[PDB]
């Protein structure tokens, strides 16, 4: 449920770098 | 003892397979790719640099992928030396996502046992997957031959982790494999390869992002061999 969880479980979480 | 290499005296190197999934339906909510085209063109010019006759695919469903490779394994390997698949999509352990939703790999690769493709007994099998494995992040700090026999996986990380990405330079995992690729594609052996690249990862990479519960994390990739030789690619 948390929205940290949302992008990871989603695959949206990336390097930005 | 010694004992060595397998035999890479074959009209062709052989097929090399990569999915890249960079869209997904609604349905699942998972989010694009970015960067996925990057990493998918970076391995076509490597694999053909190697010798192999490369495709890709794009944007699979679960059936087309599992279809995808039960041809593959059909097809007549006898003049190729080896097979390779490249996996470029999201996943969780045991599991790559399709368009669609789920596939667990086992079955992808199922397909090859040397019991289902006797074109390619003795000859390796080669899976090279970018996909999460999980949603964990790495913090920080300071005769006769088994079915199951000749098989590779080179995971982009080790179970039950989150396998990072740039969008513009592409998945850690891909940036790095194709790198040490181009400098030693034709020189060392597989596993020599594939430990320089665990190397890379794991000292040359570092996220960034914003927010900071993803700031500064690591990763570490998974070789996973059943080979029963030294692999190199060039006779």
């Amino acid at each position: 449920e948390t929205h940290a969880d949302y992008l990871l479980r989603t695959g949206q979480v990336v390097d930005i770098s | 003892v010694p004992t060595y290499q397998y035999n890479m005296n074959f009209e062709k190197l052989g097929k090399c397979i990569i999915i890249n999934n960079k869209n997904f339906d609604k349905v699942t909510g998972m989010g694009v790719r970015n960067g996925t085209d990057k990493d998918a063109e970076a391995l076509f010019k490597c694999f053909r640099s190697l010798g192999f006759d490369v495709i890709v695919y794009n944007d699979c469903s679960c059936a087309k992928m599992q279809d995808l490779l039960k041809k593959a394994s059909e097809e007549d390997h006898t003049n190729a030396a080896c097979f390779a698949c490249i996996l470029l999509s999201h996943g969780e352990e045991n599991v790559i996502y399709g368009k669609d939703g789920v596939t667990p790999i086992k079955d992808l690769t199922a397909h090859f046992r040397g019991d289902r493709c006797k074109t390619l007994l003795e000859k390796p099998k080669l899976f090279f997957i970018q996909a999460c494995r999980g949603t964990e992040l790495d913090d920080g700090i300071q005769y006769k031959i088994p079915v199951e026999a000749d098989f590779l996986f080179a995971y982009s990380t080790v179970p039950g982790y989150y396998s990072w990405r740039s969008p513009g330079r592409g998945s850690w995992f891909v940036q790095a494999l194709c790198s040490i690729l181009e400098e030693h594609g034709k020189d060392l052996e597989i596993m020599q390869i594939l430990t320089r690249v665990n190397d890379r990862v794991a000292r040359h990479f570092e996220s960034q992002s914003d927010d900071p519960h993803f700031h500064e994390k690591k990763q570490i990739p998974c070789v996973v061999s059943m080979l029963t030789k030294e692999l190199y690619f060039s006779q």
